[PDB]
């Protein structure tokens, strides 16, 4: 599971 | 490049982080879901977060934000500038403690990067009956190899040296007993020698220690 | 003379 980031 | 792990999966990453790491630990690795991309895996709040790293061919980014010439520039940027990395609508993610890519053992029987041809020459020239070493597999990255000198002490025999693949996926030889460490597998096969298909017993009599 | 890379041997 990938986490979206800034 | 301490924090880069070439031959691991997302599940392996989680295992290292949860075993050897503390909160704030991280590493980078190749992407499995998108070959050619990279992945940042970070430990926070007892769990592991994976973050996609775009590799365009011209630059690296996190599918947004600042762009970098190399993977190491990216990683170093986010280590050096606390607050530049955050979950979308989430907390800042801190890259605090690099999780170093370490050898699977410190024993001097482990030669790391060493080819089959190189292992054959070392064992042939500097080994004798039952001399052994363990090295990385070049054809199966992430796996290892037991290379063992067989038969009498002469230089010529077929090669004087047998190579046995050690799967890492926990370590086995050819689907037998699974070991938690390379050292444990080697201990086991010192005491219970494996036997080649064609009938030679591979006794592990003494290590051929690295001089590296 | 060609020399191939060493092969892996099956055991047990």
């Amino acid at each position: 599971t990938y986490t979206e980031v800034d | 490049r301490r924090w880069f792990h070439p031959n691991i999966t997302g599940v392996e990453a989680e295992n290292l982080l949860l075993t050897r790491g503390v909160d704030g630990s991280f590493l980078a690795r190749p992407s499995k879901s998108n070959p050619g991309d990279f992945t940042l895996s970070v430990r926070r709040n007892g769990a592991v977060t994976h973050i996609k790293i775009q590799n365009t061919g011209d630059y690296y980014d996190l599918y947004g934000g600042e762009k970098f010439a190399t993977l190491a520039e990216l990683v170093q940027y986010y280590m050096e500038h606390h607050g530049q990395l955050k979950e979308k609508n989430g907390d800042v993610i801190e890259l605090k403690y690099p999780l170093n890519c370490a050898d699977p053992t410190s024993e001097r029987w482990f030669h790391g990067h060493l080819s089959g041809k190189e292992a054959e020459k070392l064992l042939t020239e500097k080994g004798k009956h039952g001399s052994f070493l363990v090295r990385e597999s070049q054809s199966h990255p992430g796996d290892f190899v037991l290379s063992v000198r067989t038969g009498d002490d002469k230089g010529e025999s077929k090669s004087k040296v047998t190579h046995v693949m050690i799967r890492c996926q926990k370590y086995d030889v050819g689907g037998g007993e699974r070991f938690d460490s390379l050292t444990d597998l080697v201990e086991h096969y010192k005491k219970n020698p494996m036997v080649e298909t064609l009938g030679t017993v591979l006794q592990l009599k003494q290590p051929l220690n690295t001089t590296r």
